[PDB]
RNA sequence: UCGACCGAGUGGCUUGCUACCUCGAUGUCGGUUCCCUCCAUCCUGCCCGUGCAGAAGCGGGCAAGGGUGAGGUUGUUCGCCUAUUAAAGGAGGUCGUGAGCUGGGUUUAGACCGUCGUGAGACAGGUCGGCUGCUAUCUACUGGGUGUGUAAUGGUGUCUGACAAGAACGACCGUAUAGUACGAGAGGAACUACGGUUGGUGGCCACUGGUGUACCGGUUGUUCGAGAGAGCACGUGCCGGGUAGCCACGCCACACGGGGUAAGAGCUGAACGCAUCUAAGCUCGAAACCCACUUGGAAAAGAGACACCGCCGAGGUCCCGCGUACAAGACGCGGUCGAUAGACUCGGGGUGUGCGCGUCGAGGUAACGAGACGUUAAGCCCACGAGCACUAACAGACCAAAGC
RNA sequence: GGGGUUAUGACCCUCUUAAGGUAGCGUAGUACCUUGCCGCAUCAGUAGCGGCUUGCAUGAAUGGAUUAACCAGAGCUUCACUGUCCCAACGUUGGGCCCGGUGAACUGUACAUUCCAGUGCGGAGUCUGGAGACACCCAGGGGGAAGCGAAGACCCUAU
RNA sequence: GGCGAAAGCCAAGGCCUGUCGGGAGCAACCAACGUUAGGGAAUUCGGCAAGUUAGUCCCGUACCUUCGGAAGAAGGGAUGC
């Protein structure tokens, strides 16, 4: 079980959970949760969200 | 003209009514090929988590690689085989002959039975052996029960009592094997009957839904399009043709749904442990925390959390046992969130 | 067919309009049928990642339009499940036109392909720029 | 393989004939939904023949277990057409199904066109519009209770299995076999062993997804003087996020094998010294039958078995705290020798950084000032878990094993 | 209608019965054959539109053709949209369910626990043969009582 | 408030008499609704029902036409404090 960081909030993604979104250009984003995907979909940047490990 | 399509729901699980016994009763038992041994066990459902596993299937292209597998955690403390029952073969089939009881009892067992103060085991045992000599002896099973007081997450101290067959060996060796177990006080474990990687059949009484309609209960369609706005939404078209002029039991109708006995085949035992390894942060939701003897079952098991479930060795396995599969990871992540 | 090595929730139906990701000159494809697929009463024939589908060209060059061809679905928005449990989903739904031999009709693919599509069609994987 | 003429039939799905039933009314066509069936079999299983090399077929036999799907025109049935498919069979059930739905067509009252008529009007010709009542007495079934019988001694717990239900599984693609057998070549199998898909089935909720008028935040209008904090805006004002649970779009599981047969392939074998698969006997052989497996099942009137407890007392009901249960009833657990529910605290979660104060802030003499940063992973909140007898499970009440 | 003689068509006739369809429009809200034929459009279009058109049975105030604007008028196509559909789920409010109070109606020859077959005025809970069936009660969705409701509007008959 | 005798909210004034209540996370089923991933009319006689769009300002606006219209055509941008 290789542990990965969520490319959005930065917490460690629990093994056997979460979703990878493949972008149009082939770039790849691993999300730990729906909350993060949805926050991203609003065009919010994680560094600007105080609850986020990235921002902290 | 009217495309065909299969009927709604199976007719093999009927009548769909409330189970008379919340403790499931096995309809069948595995064959006698092996050495003498008790043919089942029981425990209490806790919840679900997942596991990372090493693929041991020799026929998979992924063999050796890691796989995520869902698991239902079941608390499986030791049980007590408190008596040995013998069945006589008769023209009417099998009938109980007599029983050999222990004198040694768990403190809570009187919440269920009227416990023997006076019993003569040797007389019973003699009656049995005489039967065997006559060749009338048809079956050997143990009257067993659980110890829910050993499972704090489960509110009951009252034990569940179930009869489990003893198979294997010659009849004589089997008889002795049974008697040996009982005399001790009958204490035995999940370890003793099952090994990780083996297939078990798991029986249980399902989550109760109370009264439900044919859409949920039988999987019939909802009314469609304009039909759905007319005053009918969840009702079937008709209860039958003009003739026969009566409603057939085969037409899907509302009624009790859930709280039925189910026996689910070929459940792989992933691990048989003890301790808090499987337990989830925050506690299993609506259950509690697991620290103690446990069994991990691949996938799902019938029943709600706290429900008694029963194990037996698979009577019709599709696959060879691959023993003791390697567990790389067990998720303790909160089931809340 | 050969196992995909992934569980798919089909995200497409008969009639769905999807992207043709390739240089064939077909831009938009309309799903018509799914290879090897049989449904049930009232069920819309469903297709997804790794399926071979019969297809109709709705948008593109005059010569490609109205043509009925075969294709392979290389991307879908509805998630799929990989053996480690994680889900993968794409930005669009996309298919690639293929001949009777499952060789791409075009010389180039546009955008990413799902890894599992290699377990099925080698020629399509080969022509891929990126595989995820 | 196709098969004329003529001859003999079977069905009761079309059409016609009859006028026996109903005119104090048995609601139409088509469709839909839901159930059962038939076989003259479209696919699937097992076979036979071939103008059977193989592959692909064609024709036939047994066989109704399962399947037989999605669309474009048309009210259509029918039929035509498209792409899929193993195949996309055909019938019966008041041309099954309006106290179920629909109401596009036929066939009311309005109107137009064509034709016919002096005309009112007509057509079986076309066309636009044109309504769908009822609180279920009986019966039937799906589920849920209360009683009685079994029982001139009750109870607790565990079983048995007469019978009953199931399709609990059906089908396809791919790989190895194998570019092999076969074949000049082109082309191109199988037994078996694997992997997956589809349709059906039963269950489950760690994962993904939906909901989530629990909750948290943002914000518009207005009212409570401002601030703070709130009400209303349809049963959340709107927008963003979303715990538990419930769910499917998510996840798990769902057969070997044996027995007896059909068609068929044979063995031994007469009648008929030979021959003969059949007459007696036997070996095999279908997705079909039986068993296996799952579900129900002591009211099985032969109304069952076992062990213990009890007949002044076993056990049960009521009561009280609850919920693995639930429309009433039922069911299950706990009741101080106790973690059953609540409080509290912690854990585990949701939201996203509270009020107030300090600093900054485009500017403005000033007053004033939208907003930024800090204090502050803050504040607020939880359907879950643990610790914990602090509160409440108190007090109790009752039935209970009949007579000569 | 029937006959003589350079797209639509031309002219002369005959017969009935006065004339013999001009300009147009045309498979029409008029076309039986009919899903006419060709084309557009669609994977596929008895639809729709355009062209053709011998028109079963078009046509000039029985007004012909055509037409901008208008329309809760009839048919068709496209973009957008979406629980109409695939295929259903969860939630909200009022009912439904239990309790106190109030409290009708429809309907009723009798009997009635039926089911499979048969028979019968040929469409039976009640006849016949079998099968099944211990009584009572709650909830349900409406298979049957050719269910309830209306002396059939259709059709014929009535001096 | 805003264009408004519009909506929404609130005074004055009126009312709790559009007059039966109590209980069960309150099941099936029904009325009237909200949300629903992916697909997007495949539904159906027919988009029936629902949904989409929306106020104001600037840009810009086709065929056709009885020159009046067509037109808010279409399409694009802006919008608070
Ligand atoms: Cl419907
Ligand atoms: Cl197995
Ligand atoms: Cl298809
Ligand atoms: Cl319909
Ligand atoms: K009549
Ligand atoms: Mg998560
Ligand atoms: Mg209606
Ligand atoms: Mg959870
Ligand atoms: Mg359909
Ligand atoms: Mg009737
Ligand atoms: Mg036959
Ligand atoms: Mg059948
Ligand atoms: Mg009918
Ligand atoms: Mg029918
Ligand atoms: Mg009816
Ligand atoms: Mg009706
Ligand atoms: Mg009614
Ligand atoms: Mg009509
Ligand atoms: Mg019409
Ligand atoms: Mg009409
Ligand atoms: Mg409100
Ligand atoms: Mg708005
Ligand atoms: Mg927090
Ligand atoms: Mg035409
Ligand atoms: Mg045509
Ligand atoms: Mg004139
Ligand atoms: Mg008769
Ligand atoms: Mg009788
Ligand atoms: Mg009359
Ligand atoms: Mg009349
Ligand atoms: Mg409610
Ligand atoms: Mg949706
Ligand atoms: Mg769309
Ligand atoms: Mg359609
Ligand atoms: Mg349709
Ligand atoms: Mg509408
Ligand atoms: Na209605
Ligand atoms: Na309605
Ligand atoms: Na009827
Ligand atoms: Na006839
Ligand atoms: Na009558
Ligand atoms: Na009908
Ligand atoms: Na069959
Ligand atoms: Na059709
Ligand atoms: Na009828
Ligand atoms: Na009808
Ligand atoms: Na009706
Ligand atoms: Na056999
Ligand atoms: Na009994
Ligand atoms: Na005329
Ligand atoms: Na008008
Ligand atoms: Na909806
Ligand atoms: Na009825
Ligand atoms: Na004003």
């Amino acid at each position: 079980p290789r542990t990965r960081e969520c490319d959005y909030c930065g917490t460690d993604i629990e093994p056997g959970t979460g979703t990878m979104f493949v972008h149009k250009d082939g770039a790849t984003t691993h999300f730990c949760s729906s909350k993060c995907e949805n926050n991203a979909d609003l065009g919010r940047e994680a560094r600007n969200l105080e609850w986020t490990d990235t921002a902290r | 003209p009217q495309p065909s399509r299969p009927r709604k729901g199976s007719l093999g699980f009927g009548p769909r009514k409330r189970s008379t016994s919340e403790t499931p009763r096995f309809n069948s038992w595995p064959s006698d090929d092996g050495q003498p041994g008790v043919q089942g066990f029981a425990g209490y459902k806790a919840g679900m988590t997942h596991v990372v596993l090493v693929n041991d299937e020799p026929n998979s292209p992924r063999e050796g690689m890691e796989e995520t597998v869902p698991v239902t955690v079941i608390e499986t403390p030791p049980m007590r085989a408190v008596a040995l029952r013998a069945y006589e073969d008769t023209p009417y089939g099998q009938r109980p002959l007599t029983e050999v009881w222990t004198d040694e009892f768990h403190s809570e067992l009187d919440r269920t039975l009227d416990v023997p103060e006076d019993h003569d085991p040797d007389a019973a045992e003699e009656q049995i052996r005489d039967a065997h000599e006559a060749g009338d002896l048809g079956d050997l099973r143990l009257i067993t029960h659980t110890v829910p007081d050993a499972v704090p997450s489960v509110p009951k101290k009252k034990p569940d009592v179930m009869e489990t067959r003893v198979g294997g060996g010659s009849v004589s060796d089997r008889l002795d094997h049974a008697l040996d177990i009982v005399e001790d006080g009958g204490e035995h474990a999940m370890n003793d009957i099952f090994r990780a990687g083996e297939y078990a059949d798991v029986a249980g009484v399902t989550k109760g839904k109370g009264t439900q309609g044919p859409v949920k209960r039988w999987g019939v369609q909802k009314r469609k399009g304009k039909h759905a706005r007319q005053g009918w939404r969840r009702r079937i078209g008709n209860l039958g043709p003009w003739n026969p002029s009566r409603v057939r039991s085969t037409v899907p109708q509302q009624g009790q749904t859930g709280y039925h006995q189910r026996t689910e085949l070929n459940k792989r035992l992933i691990d048989i442990g003890e301790g808090d390894e499987p337990t989830v942060d925050g506690g299993f939701v609506n259950y509690g925390e697991v620290d103690g003897p446990y069994t991990l079952v691949k996938g799902s098991v019938p029943g709600p959390d706290k429900r008694l479930v029963r194990f037996r060795p698979a009577v019709r396995p599709n696959d060879q046992p691959r023993l003791d599969p390697e567990v790389r990871y067990v998720s303790n992540e909160s089931n809340q969130g | 067919m050969e196992a995909l090595g992934a569980d798919v929730t089909q995200g497409l139906e008969k009639g769905s309009l999807i992207t043709c990701a390739d240089n064939t000159g077909a831009r938009e494809l309309k799903v018509i049928s799914v290879h090897g697929y049989s449904g049930t009463k009232n069920r819309h024939p469903k297709a997804g990642l790794g399926d071979k589908i019969t297809v109709s060209v709705t948008k593109g060059t005059p010569e490609m339009r109205r043509q009925v061809l075969e294709a392979v679905v290389v991307r879908q928005r509805k998630p799929i499940r990989r053996p480690d449990g994680t889900r993968v989903k794409f930005e669009d739904n996309a298919a690639v036109i293929v001949d009777e031999n499952e060789d791409p009709r075009g010389t180039e693919l546009k955008g990413p392909i799902a890894r599992e599509v290699a377990q099925r069609f080698g020629s399509v994987a080969s022509a891929a720029t990126m595989i995820v």
